[PDB]
RNA sequence: AACUAAUCCUAGCCCUAGCCCUACAAAUAUAAUUAUACUAUUAUAUAAAUCAAAACAUUUAUAAAAGUAUUGGAGA
């Protein structure tokens, strides 16, 4: 079934700082002299920051960066997980 | 009590409390207190506090006189152990 | 636990929150004790509300939902004692008011001055207003048993004034069970055999 | 908080007559000496309040709560009267649509006994025309004619909180003399039950 | 006495008994080691008066008169328990230095936490208490995943915490 | 607004401190 | 007292004393009917007899000629919204009979007009 | 316009980022939680298999050079 009441009032502001900044310095290389490439300035995961793959390589990745400081728990879901992952893409 | 062989109870008369009764005859302190009577400011006794209030002043004399020593360090109320007293503070032999 | 006008555990208070009770929340935005600057017998402008701009003392504070409470004002009507047999009598009821809601007020010029807290020569905490600054005295509010404490006359079981007054105790190096003994002359030369604590 | 107090301070007994009836005026003169002390008590919190101009705020606010109850203006009427005032009025028109209008007044409203932490009590005394008319809740007319004028003299209370600085004159109470005649009977007719027995009983 | 048990005659089928303020702390500081003694029994005999009282009430299914007596008198006994035990503890630390009346050590269990264990008094020396020493004060070689899980747990227990205080935050920008 | 000021690179030489145990052990050997 | 360690004793070793009794007991009207000498008290589980014999002597000075004690269980059956069982702390009723002869009975404590409906009496018109 | 029902938003969660960690009394391993003696007091071998090789047997993962070479029922 359906909603009876009305939703709050939105208004969204498209010149917020974050927005207005958003893309400033996407050109660091070309326009930076090349001291910087793009890809420094990339924000995530230390195991994907400037480097893609497949969800089994992005999670083969991972393991290598923080396998020491994982958790067993952790380190030994991943194992099962993976090994259901290997088997999948290597066989089927 | 004690019970002995042959599944027969023995009381023992130390193991056996004696309740102290104090003595209220005469006695001017009452379940409550008046409400013209202002409320008190907790000031919990400490070591310090006790040494010196008590301590500090034996000491503070004696030293300016010279007489100290370490062989005079239970006149001042050191107890070297805290047996042959009734109630020992440690360890707590003696209850409330 | 939803607070409300009702005293907390009371009857009132467990109808307006039942044990199954999980409704939403009430947000209400914390103020720190050195922020709140609203006390009892406060005298504050309503800045909104049924009587915005009508200045009253403060009579009751419930910080957790930061409502101040007026006497005479924002007061609505209501009945008190509707039974079967009557419809009940009309009564005029406070109602909460938020603490954004109220501002204290300049003894000498009557107006809504925002106050900023700091001490005194006595050290006293007092709010100052931020503009024309003045010192706002902290109120004088009644006890709220009504027992005037010099009024207060001794009932049975109740010490006398002098009586608690009185001190007795002599700092020394014996402890309470030890001077209960020498009072009392109590003495004893039967010995403990040797305990292994452990 | 307590605005009003139920009842009055001193009932003033109305004279029989007084609907006949300067003369009044000057008996107000001569009693004085029993009201004036409480004029007074009026005056000192206000300074403004006098027995001869007091009628006209006065019969503007039983005029105009009585208009709220046709709109059923509950908030606008809680303010004309005070808290005991308001219960009365309204309890028994619930689910009720009424038509109240106010003919001219047969003769000038006028003080006629004041009383008084302290709440000040003022007797008027009113004689004006009125129509009425009640109607159900499927809208049949129950009490009341829609345009017939009924000539009703009576005497109100109005009272003010002197202390509180926000005290104003609100409509308390209605003193009805004796010699007034009744009001107007229902249209409906009743039926009184006989008494209620046991089994066992037999009627007596 | 037994009249001590129960309230004054005169007091019966009143609404409530005129009863003033409990003992502070301070003031029974200020009272002597003896006169705290003969207090604590004067407060102990009023409460069993209130408490035999109650008692009787609930019977009768009736309300008892000025059941605030009652706390003042447990606020009383409460801080004469504590003032006396002040004295006690300063003067144990002074002679001895302890902060425990009573012996005790740390000690690891089982689980391999560490635990303050309280020493008891025999009249046999440990190594002669077998049962003592059948007690176990060592941790298994297995703890150590235990102890890895616990680190784990504490860890977990502030991102749980961390999630909770998320959602009370929406409704505050919500609400704000 | 006002953009932030654009992201620099440290320069000069920079020295690992050999004691700190985080350091990789590459960056504190000769060929460094 | 109850709730603290009691010191243990050794061959030729003190007499214990209790010098702050934590121990609070009740008077109680009897529930079921007995002898008027015989008074029923509640008291903590953890008191015995011969320490309520001291007691009455001592702190009250109540000779006791005899004393007969029970343990009642207390009701678990009760649960709570939840469904969790709710026990009824245990407490020890005790029978004492008076000594000298004395008696004892328990104190006396807690001794519009109807003509026209619907039309609001306010109404003069 | 009626019944049975339906209606709702926070109860909370998920992943990265960041960050290692060093968070009452009384009773208790005896029969755990029994205030004092008994009776001495004590974990763990490659991880395997399943699974893949369409069965099954050696065998079967758990920065660039580079999926190059070798190895392998030269097959997964």
């Amino acid at each position: 079934f359906v909603r009876l009441t009305l939703p709050p009032p939105k208004v969204v502001d498209r010149w917020n700082e974050k927005r207005a900044l958003f893309g400033v310095y996407d050109n660091i290389g070309i326009l930076g002299n090349f001291e910087k490439h793009p890809k420094e300035l990339i924000k995530g995961p230390v195991w994907l920051r400037g480097w893609r793959g497949n969800e089994l390589q992005r999670c083969v990745r991972k393991k290598k960066f923080v396998g020491n400081r994982m958790f067993i728990e952790d380190l030994h879901n991943l194992n099962k997980r993976i090994s259901y992952l290997y088997k999948h893409f290597n066989r089927h | 009590g004690i019970y002995t062989s042959d599944r027969k109870f023995v009381q023992i008369k130390e193991m056996v409390p004696e309740f102290v009764v104090p003595d209220l005859t005469g006695f001017k302190l009452k379940p409550y207190v008046n409400y013209r009577a202002p409320a008190g400011i907790d000031t919990p006794l400490t070591a310090k506090a006790l040494f010196q209030e008590t301590v500090a002043p034996a000491i503070e004399k004696d030293f300016k006189e010279g007489t100290f020593d370490a062989n005079n360090l239970e006149k001042y109320g050191f107890e070297p152990t805290q047996e042959g007293k009734l109630f020992q503070l440690y360890p707590k032999n003696f209850p409330r | 636990y939803r607070y409300g006008m009702s005293r907390p555990g009371s009857i009132a208070d467990k109808r307006k929150n039942p044990p199954w009770s999980r409704r939403r929340p009430v947000v209400v935005e914390p103020i720190s004790d050195e922020d709140w600057h609203l006390f009892c017998g406060d005298m504050v402008e309503i800045l909104e509300g049924k009587d915005a701009g009508k200045q009253g003392k403060v009579v009751q504070v419930v910080r957790q939902r930061n409502w101040v409470v007026l006497e005479g004002l924002n007061t609505h009507y209501r009945y008190i004692g509707r039974t079967k047999d009557h419809r009940g009598t009309m009564i005029a009821s406070e109602a909460p008011l938020l603490h954004h809601q109220v501002k204290l007020v300049d003894p000498v010029d009557r107006k809504p001055t925002e106050i900023q807290w700091r001490f005194t020569e006595a050290g006293e905490r007092v709010r100052v207003s931020t503009r024309s600054g003045r010192i706002i005295p902290k109120p004088e509010f009644p006890r709220a048993d009504g027992i005037v404490p010099e009024t207060w006359t001794d009932g049975p079981k109740d010490t006398s004034v002098e009586d608690a007054l009185e001190r007795t105790y002599v700092p020394r190096l014996k402890t309470l069970e030890e001077d209960v003994m020498e009072a009392m002359g109590i003495q004893e030369t039967r010995r403990f055999k040797k305990v292994y604590w452990y | 908080h307590l605005a009003c107090t139920a009842g009055i301070f001193d009932p003033y007994v109305p004279p029989e007559g007084d609907a006949r009836m300067l003369t009044q005026r000057t008996e107000r003169l001569r009693k004085n000496a029993a009201s004036q002390l409480a004029i007074r008590k009026i005056r000192e919190f206000d300074a403004n309040f006098k027995t001869k101009d007091f009628p006209e705020k006065a019969k503007d606010i039983f005029i105009e709560a009585h208009l709220c109850l046709n709109n059923s203006d509950h908030d606008r009427l809680h303010t004309l009267v005070t808290e005991h005032c308001f219960p009365d009025m309204v309890w028994d028109l619930k689910y009720k649509t009424v038509r109240w209008g106010f003919v001219e007044s047969l003769e000038p409203a006028q003080v006629v006994h004041v009383r008084c932490n302290m709440y000040g009590q003022v007797t008027v005394r009113l004689h004006t025309r009125q129509t009425l008319a009640i109607y159900d809740r499927f809208g049949r007319l129950m009490y009341g004619q829609e345009d017939v004028p009924k000539d009703v003299l009576e005497y109100v209370v109005f009272e003010r909180h002197l202390m509180n600085p926000y005290g104003s004159w609100r409509m308390h109470a209605k003193i009805v003399p004796a010699w007034a005649p009744p009001k107007q009977p229902i249209l409906k007719t009743l039926m009184i039950p006989g008494p209620q027995l046991k089994p066992w009983e037999e009627y007596e | 006495g037994l009249e001590e048990f129960f309230d004054d005659p005169k007091n019966w089928g009143e609404e409530k008994v005129k009863s003033g303020a409990s003992w502070t702390c301070q003031q029974l500081r200020n009272k002597s080691n003896e006169d705290l003694h003969k207090l604590w029994y004067v407060l102990l005999k009023e409460r069993n008066m209130l408490l035999t009282l109650e008692q009787e009430a609930k019977r009768q299914r009736l309300p008892m008169p000025s059941p605030e007596r009652l706390e003042k008198v447990v606020d009383s006994m409460d801080n004469v328990d504590k003032v006396v035990q002040e004295r006690e503890d300063a003067l144990r630390l002074l002679q001895t230095g302890q902060e425990k009346p009573r012996p005790g050590a740390w000690r690891r269990d089982i689980f391999g936490r560490i635990v303050w264990h309280k020493f008891k008094q025999w009249p046999i020396p440990w190594y002669l208490n077998k049962r003592y020493n059948r007690r176990r004060f060592f941790a298994m070689p297995y703890v150590d995943r235990f102890i890895r899980l616990r680190i784990e747990k504490h860890a977990r227990i502030e991102a749980r915490k961390r999630s909770l205080q998320k959602k009370k935050e929406k409704i505050l920008h919500a609400k704000f | 607004y006002r953009a932030p000021p654009p992201p620099r690179r440290r320069p000069g030489p920079h020295s690992p401190d050999p004691e700190n145990l985080l350091t990789p052990r590459w960056q504190l050997t000769p060929r460094y | 007292a109850r709730n603290v360690l009691y010191p243990l004793y050794q061959l030729g070793g003190p007499q214990l004393r209790v010098f702050r009794t934590n121990f609070f007991i009740q008077l109680v009207r009897p529930g079921t009917a007995q002898p008027e000498d015989t008074v029923q008290f509640r008291i903590p589980m953890e008191m015995t007899r011969v320490d309520l014999r001291n007691y009455l002597e001592q702190i009250y000075n109540v000779p006791v000629a005899a004393v007969r004690t029970r343990v009642q269980h207390g009701s678990n059956r009760r649960r709570d919204h939840k469904n969790v069982r709710i026990k009824k702390p245990d407490y020890k009723v005790a029978y004492v009979q008076l000594a000298h002869g004395q008696t004892f009975t328990f104190p006396d404590l807690f001794p519009s007009d109807l003509r026209c409906p619907g039309i609001p009496s306010w109404f003069g018109l």
